[PDB]
């Protein structure tokens, strides 16, 4: 548990055990910074008119 | 083991390697042959025979049913992805036994 | 649908400040370390199987690929590295009566 | 000549994306990190004579 | 088991004891990145035709 250290494995296979099937999904994704770490009000005139 | 995965950063041409401790590297053994054993086809980058020498690891490739350059219905295709791995940063060691 | 579905899993960069004034101010910081993160995710779903127990003769409709020779596989990666699903696919295959 | 001969030991160097658009955007991301790994690797067999 | 800690030693001997023998090497290897993370189709069209 340490800067050096997994913090989990690439599990990935689906099995099945006869009336039951077990699915596991392993992706990697990319988090941004939204808003400008803001709460923003939205509403069709802030998106133009409609 | 031992493992270290380092960054490389290109910038106007300065080249400068750095360590990313965070990232990691997947391994994953083909227990149950269930992708297409290359080995044994007498390919190129095994282990060098001389200890001192430094190799580079030979990139996975494939080959299925094939109709000229067209693949057939039968023809079948393999993610890797789609295989449990372990995942080790710098600090974790890999093993396995084989009988 | 359920009242009580899968529930919603809300993720965040927490905000690093830049370096602030050595003079105190009251308004809130809007000078940020710029920021993003990276990692895996892991999706384990557990479906439980109604299995058919028909007595119909003949053969029924099944979802198959299709043999005849092609430049790329159906549901494969592009020669760029693009996977494509190139058809919808329901369910509704194996019959069943009224 | 074996039915199951020594497995196949595949290897890889997790991507690390770069820093991604700040506005949402559907497609696959295809701008990384370039990177590298290095190690040790060990091999041992014993044979019998 | 930290950033700071070797995860495994140089073991390289052969030993004999009898009927049997015991080769252990060690080799220190590199892994780029291949196919820019992508899985490529490839055909002796993709080749170049032949």
């Amino acid at each position: 548990d340490g800067v050096g250290s997994s913090s989990g494995n690439w599990h990935c296979d689906s099995q099945w055990l006869g009336d039951r099937v077990i699915t596991t999904s392993t992706r990697t994704w990319a988090l941004p910074t939204y808003n400008n770490h803001l709460y923003k009000q939205i509403s069709n005139s802030t998106s133009g008119g409609s | 083991f031992n493992i270290q995965v380092k960054e490389v950063t290109d910038n106007n041409g300065v080249k400068t390697i750095a360590n990313n401790l965070t990232s990691t590297v997947q391994v994953f053994t083909d227990s149950d042959y269930q992708l297409p054993y290359v080995l044994g086809s007498a390919h190129e980058g095994c282990l060098p025979p001389f200890p001192a020498d430094v190799f580079m690891i030979p990139q996975y490739g494939y080959l299925t049913l094939n109709d000229g350059s067209q693949a057939v219905g039968r023809s079948s295709f393999y993610c890797l992805e789609y295989f449990p791995s372990q995942m080790l940063r710098t600090g974790n060691n890999f093993q396995f036994s084989y009988e | 649908g359920m009242k009580h579905p899968p529930p919603q899993i809300l993720i965040k960069n927490t905000p690093v400040p830049a370096d602030p004034p050595t003079a105190f101010n009251k308004d809130k910081l809007n000078s940020f370390i710029t920021q993003y993160s990276t990692g895996q995710v892991s999706v384990e779903i557990e479906w439980e199987l109604q299995k058919e127990n028909s007595k119909r003769w003949n053969p029924e409709i099944q979802y198959t690929s299709n043999y005849y020779k092609s430049n790329n596989v159906e549901f494969a990666v592009n020669t760029e590295g693009v996977y494509s699903e190139p058809r919808p696919i329901g369910t509704r295959y194996l019959t069943r009566n009224l």
